[PDB]
């Protein structure tokens, strides 16, 4: 029952960050002004488990020097904290043959792939995975996934076809699915040859991903053998249920709220936006867990920390958020657009839809959409941004200079 | 030690709203400080006041937006503030004792030119009975209220409670009719979407002593106020001001509609709920919760921006009387009782006195 | 029992009259079961729906043999209406249109071939629709678009039946900036009908609920304006329920509220207490094993709602219509100058 | 049947105690008789007609056998207590007296022989008729007086308790100019025992009813001074009947309000609503073949009084007691701090 294990593993991403992310990992960037590996860690804590094993594929020092100086190595944290150094770029999989051949792990523990950031009571997935185990001694898994029935076509680079059982939701088929760009590739095939004892099933396209899989110790050992798999679900559980062994059925859970995970910015800028407002209760920001911040919350969403030095004749509109330490100036514009700390706002700016890290002295009257702006890249008079600018780690930029869309420069 | 764990622990336990309402929470901070006390080490009692106090410190820091983890630990070093006095007077044997329970608190620190005699361990025994006689005044707040507040209401009148989620008010309304025979009828309004899991679970308690209710909903209030001749409150904290911290929502505007009609508000609270604050800034005082269950429809792209409210501020003004377990009072008679059970110091409980 | 309230018979909850006494027509019904099980109205969309639906029961005719024209209808339309008096009580944009289309009835004259009984009830009442709703409307729109400045916000309430189109106008037709919050109730979510609306088309929309009502009114506000489903021969609003808390908590905070109204919807009756004349609908819909079940078999227990109720008229700072502003004391000298004479 | 309010059993109609188990007092049957057949009484009144017919039934000892006086006299005492409860409910000027009285009851020690008991409970109940109500309402003289200027007017109400002293004093023994106007209400005409002993003393009275209470305010009018019955624990009044129509009708009209009140008559108990705690009074007064008789073998017809009702503390500009001024939300600061510790 108890003694939870755990297996986080980041750093599979690396290419979708591609102008930042070569100095720090995917898994150290800041969300919300915090660098998202405890909007992880704090979930899984929640969740009690015992110990994870950080997978660090690249820049393993610089995760290591934050996890000695996190609250994770000090002797009260739910979880013992350990990590796993790495030769580069290994796909997933192997990694848990590495594992199996290191043998540490016994017993049910968590896959999670990525960086998820969620609300759900893993309290209740215990049940759902314990009623698998009663009612049925040929089960992998459960692979919780989110209802977002409201959208389609706009959950980025994978769309899937989790088709499932009615009854017991037992996981049926899986096939990967092109994109709303291209209007060529239109089918998708189910071979009905394995759909024989099922009778019921449902095909589903509004499951979006979040790779928190809870499975037991046997599959690993199931995953030895078949030396084959180098994804986790293009080709393991497509793998795992194509009557290639028989007596192993994979089972998949859907909550009914909000659970998601970081795929690139077209769902960054949408997880921040969720984050930031209001639709990530309980965990939410105001309330100053992370590196023990100062938030406080007005309404029409604005977070602001101590030692904020708003200017006069300033307007902060809908879904913002300003770290500490920080300065503005007259005539500037704020609207739903986290600014990180300790930064020097100048003039007449016109912030909107741009994640500013910390550390950023933004120039007089050069104003800004959807341009975040990472860590120490100041900028000058009269520079100005426009959309999908995602401007790098310590860029100096000169004044009166123009961008153009998604210059992803660094 | 094994009690660094423990505080932590229940700070990790507070913050993600593992315990929840006024009562539960004052219990298990109560416990933890019990747990506290039995392992410190302090060599004098003003270094012992210290060792309390920055614990006190941490702990507002956690959560700010429940009060009755963070008065108990202002009443218990008030009452352990108390006995430092009592002592220090009698040692001295020129001028005893003056042992005198009210003083002018203006004017005796504007002149200042600067046997069972210690006993030393005596601070650690007082320390856990003064937390045994805070359970025991904790566990039976209801005895006060249904002693004075029958003598406030009369029999024919239609009630309205905005507050279903108080067991005060509920066994305060079974025992009304149990006990005494004064039958009448609440009206009840749901705070949607929070008392709405909790106003139908109120009406189901009452029918089942079949006290003659109804259930308005939040729209409906305004056209039943004028039939109806009084509301009541279940509080959650209430401050110096008399300007309440309420239960989840609601009672910031129909507590309005019944000052418009000058009709009568009741209040009932447990003395644990004060609270020797004040409402500097009363959004900061407000906890506004989540934007997810007023629309489901979780809007991806045109995303219009919504507010929650999970904590109404009454101001005093709009509150009429407050049935406490030690008598009824004004609304602007309330700071008189937290300086009767806190003192003067810990109102700024922080060690960094800027 | 202590006000027997409930037990108020000014709404009959009797249904499934199988009677084939008259030919009722098949569009009604869906109208009738349009509206009442599924509110998906205000008051002014009721009446376009009454109107036209009418409207094609008048072009299908079915004249019976010996009668005339002149001497059926009115008793056939009124059975017509005793179904949706059946499904849910009138407005007063139902009656004050009824009792119009029953006096141009009457002025018909015994030598219609029925077919110029359309070119005379069809086209009248398309310009009914046209001048007592829709350019009426429209002088609400540019009545209404010179009282607001640009920058500021809009509270308004539930579904507004004519001020979407003023919001929508405001917002895109003369590109002032705008802030528009909409508040709504349980249990007709129709305030979520104007938000997709107004969002859709590009203003800055921002939902809310009205148990958090004090949170809204502590940012920067003002001009809140309301629907009106009726306003009484004193000056009292009458309209979804709901509206009065804010009304008078917009007023207690000294900024100003107007309602949209116009002159087809003005009553000639009268009351002052809110619980005297209104309308009890269908206590199953405050539930949605669920929270509760079955208030009924349980002795003592209750579940009320109301749809309408009366702001008194200190509140109303002014009330707009399409001849002009007005202080809603005043509404009598429109109730006698305007009302019917125009 | 309505509210019900005719049937509250705070007071007991029932008389005529024929039993002869104790020694009552044929004084404090005079007593008795006198109160509850004609009214002659206010508060203090009450109480020093109750303290000295005590004092003379402590004077009369005849102690039993075997008895010891400390263990005995509370028990006859309250007995004689007995027959003013079913005469009139008592005061807070009784209770605050009887309660004194009974601690100082059981301090005595048993050594007296029966001739220093009336050296330590005669003398010490004159001590306490000087201390806690004679010389106090000395202090309210003192206290008073230095808050009336010249040539102004003065609206009472019933029969004033102390401040017909005041009155006098500041009409004869300072001489400065006033007008006193007293009003007063059916049924106990008691205001015009004020008005034959201040115009005998020769003040400019002008008596007045309470139904043209209109007309005595339009005149030249300020400093309206009431007789307190008791002062409650939040700031409530609580007086003769009729007192809070003046009231507000006097903090309507800007005009302030004051009351004058000694520290022996204010309460622990606490109310908000009027008729919640109160006195049914003899509903045959208020008939005087006479109008109507017979309120009784008529079905649907009721006659009620009120003795006592609650002014709220917002329109109570001053609470005056002998240890000096006061707002009336202040009263718990004098009931914690100098009731009975002094």
């Amino acid at each position: 029952e108890d003694r939870l294990q755990a297996v986080v593993l980041t750093d599979s991403y690396e290419t979708r960050f591609m102008p930042l992310t070569a100095v720090k990992p995917r898994c150290l960037l800041p969300l919300a002004n915090v660098p998202l590996i405890e909007y992880t860690l704090e979930f899984l804590a929640k969740a009690g488990v015992h110990e994870v094993f950080l997978i660090c594929s690249s820049h393993a020092n610089q995760i290591n020097d934050y996890i000695e100086n996190s609250k994770w190595n000090l002797p009260w944290s739910p979880f013992k904290i350990t990590t796993i150094m790495s030769p580069e770029a290994r796909c997933t999989g192997d990694v848990m043959r590495d594992l199996d051949n290191r043998g540490i792990i016994t017993g049910d523990f968590i896959l999670v792939s990525g960086d998820v950031l969620t609300n759900i009571d893993f309290s209740k997935m215990l049940e759902f995975h314990k009623k698998m185990h009663l009612q049925d001694k040929d089960h992998i898994s459960t692979m919780c996934l989110s209802k977002a029935s409201t959208y389609p076509k706009t959950r980025t680079i994978e769309p899937a076809a989790f088709v499932l059982d009615k009854s017991t939701s037992r996981c049926i088929y899986y096939q990967d699915l092109p994109l709303p760009s291209s209007r060529e590739k239109t089918s998708i095939q189910i071979d009905p040859e394995l759909l024989d004892n099922v009778d019921e099933f449902v095909i589903r396209n509004d499951l979006i991903d979040c790779r928190i899989d809870i499975c037991t110790s046997h599959v690993p050992l199931i995953f030895q053998e078949n030396f084959d798999y180098q994804s986790l679900r293009t080709d393991f559980v497509k793998g795992v249920i194509s009557s290639d062994i028989l007596g192993k059925h994979i089972y998949a859970y859907l909550t009914d709220e909000y659970a998601v995970r970081v795929e690139s910015w077209q769902t960054y800028d949408t997880i921040s936006q969720d984050f930031l407002g209001r639709w990530c209760y309980p965990l939410v920001l105001d309330s100053n867990i992370q590196d023990d911040q100062t938030y406080s919350y007005e309404s029409r969403h604005i977070y602001k920390e101590k030692d904020v030095v708003l200017a006069q004749s300033c307007k902060i509109g809908k879904c913002t958020a300003i770290g500490s330490g920080t300065k503005i100036g007259e005539g500037t514009k704020i609207e739903n657009s986290v600014i990180g700390r300790n930064c020097q706002i100048g003039e007449n700016i016109r912030i909107k839809n741009s994640f500013i890290w910390d550390d950023c002295i933004i120039g007089n009257n050069s104003i800004i959409d959807h341009s975040l702006i990472a860590s120490n890249a100041t900028l000058g008079s009269n520079v100005r941004l426009n959309d999908g600018c995602i401007i790098g780690f310590n860029v100096k930029i000169d004044d009166n200079m123009d961008l153009d869309r998604n210059t992803k420069i660094s | 030690s094994d009690v660094n764990v423990t505080i932590d622990t229940f700070v990790a336990k507070l913050k993600r709203r593992q315990v929840q309402g006024s009562y539960a929470i004052a219990l298990e901070t109560l416990q933890l400080l019990m747990r506290f006390i039995s392992a410190a080490r302090w060599n004098h009692v003003n270094d012992l006041i210290e060792q309390i106090r920055d614990l006190g410190n941490s702990l507002e820091k956690a959560h700010p937006t429940a009060f009755s983890c963070g008065n108990v630990i202002r009443r218990i070093l008030a009452v352990l503030r108390d006995e430092v006095e009592e002592d220090t007077m009698s040692t001295t044997v020129t001028s005893t004792s003056v042992a005198e329970p009210l003083i002018s608190s203006m004017f005796n620190l504007l002149q200042k030119p600067e046997s069972s005699m210690k006993t030393k361990t005596d601070y650690r025994q007082v320390a856990i009975q003064g937390i045994k006689d805070l359970i025991d005044e904790i566990k039976n707040i209801d005895e006060g209220i249904q002693q004075i507040a029958i003598d406030l209401i009369h029999d024919h009148e239609i009630l309205l409670t905005p507050t279903p989620d108080s067991k005060t008010v509920l066994k305060f309304l079974i025992t009304a009719r149990e006990r005494s025979n004064r039958t009448f009828t609440v009206l009840v309004t749901e705070g949607f979407p929070n008392n709405t899991k909790n106003a139908h679970e109120f009406a189901k308690k009452l029918a089942q002593h079949n006290i003659e209710t109804l259930v308005v909903p939040d729209s409906a209030v305004f056209a039943l106020m004028s039939r109806v001749g009084k509301v009541i409150i279940g509080t959650k904290a209430v401050f110096v001001n008399g300007g309440t911290i309420s239960s989840n929502s609601g009672v910031s505007s129909v507590c309005e509609c019944a000052r418009e009609f000058r009709t009568p508000v009741f209040a009932v609270a447990g003395l644990y709920k004060l609270s020797p604050l004040y409402p500097f800034d009363v959004e900061k005082f407000v906890e506004f919760g989540g934007s997810q269950r007023i629309l489901p429809r979780m809007d991806p792209r045109k995303r219009l921006d919504t507010v929650n409210q999970i904590t109404d501020y009454v101001p005093p003004e709009n509150i009429d009387i407050y049935i406490t377990n030690v008598g009824g009072f004004n609304p602007s008679f309330i700071y008189r009782i937290a300086w009767d059970n806190y003192k003067q110091i810990d109102v700024h409980l922080d060690k960094n006195k800027a | 029992l202590e006000q027997s309230f409930d037990n108020s018979s000014l709404i009959s909850s009797v249904k499934e009259l199988l009677l084939n006494k008259d030919l009722i027509h098949p569009s009604i019904l869906l109208l009738t079961s349009h509206l009442a099980h599924y509110k998906i109205v205000g008051s002014i969309p009721r009446c376009i729906a009454m109107l036209e639906v009418f409207q094609i029961v008048i072009k299908d005719y079915q004249t019976p043999k010996g009668t005339t024209l002149s001497r059926n209808l009115t008793s056939y339309l009124s059975h017509q209406i005793d179904l949706l008096k059946k499904a849910r009580p009138l407005s007063v944009t139902m009656g004050n249109a009824i009792r119009w289309l029953k006096q141009e009835i009457s002025l018909i004259d015994p030598s219609t071939p029925d077919k110029a009984a359309k070119k005379d009830l069809c086209e009248k009442i398309g310009q009914f629709a046209k001048e007592k709703i829709e350019l009426a409307d429209q002088l609400i729109i540019d009545n209404a678009s010179t009282q607001i400045e640009e920058s500021t916000t809009i509270v308004t309430y539930g579904s507004s039946k004519v001020l979407t189109e003023l919001l929508l106008h405001n917002a895109i037709s003369l590109k002032k900036n705008i802030k528009v919050i909409v508040v709504d109730s349980r249990p007709l979510f129709e305030g979520r009908k104007m938000a997709e609306t107004l969002r859709n088309a590009g203003v800055n929309v921002m939902y809310a609920l009205i148990t958090s009502l004090d949170t809204i009114f502590n940012m920067d506000v003002d001009y809140v304006f309301l629907g009106a489903h009726s306003i009484l021969s004193n000056g009292f609003l009458y309209s979804r329920a709901g509206t009065a808390m804010l009304a008078m908590s917009a007023k207690r905070r000294n900024i100003p509220v107007l309602v949209c109204c116009e002159s087809l919807k003005f009553s000639q009756r009268v009351q002052l207490d809110s619980v005297t004349f209104n309308e009890l609908a269908d206590p199953n819909d405050l539930v949605n094993k669920n929270i509760l079940d079955g208030w009924q078999e349980l002795p003592s227990l209750n579940i009320v709602n109301i749809l309408y109720d009366l702001t008194p008229p200190e509140y109303i700072k002014k009330v707009i219509t399409e001849f002009g502003a007005l202080p809603p004391s005043s509404v009598p000298v429109i109730l006698r100058e305007y009302k019917g004479s125009a």
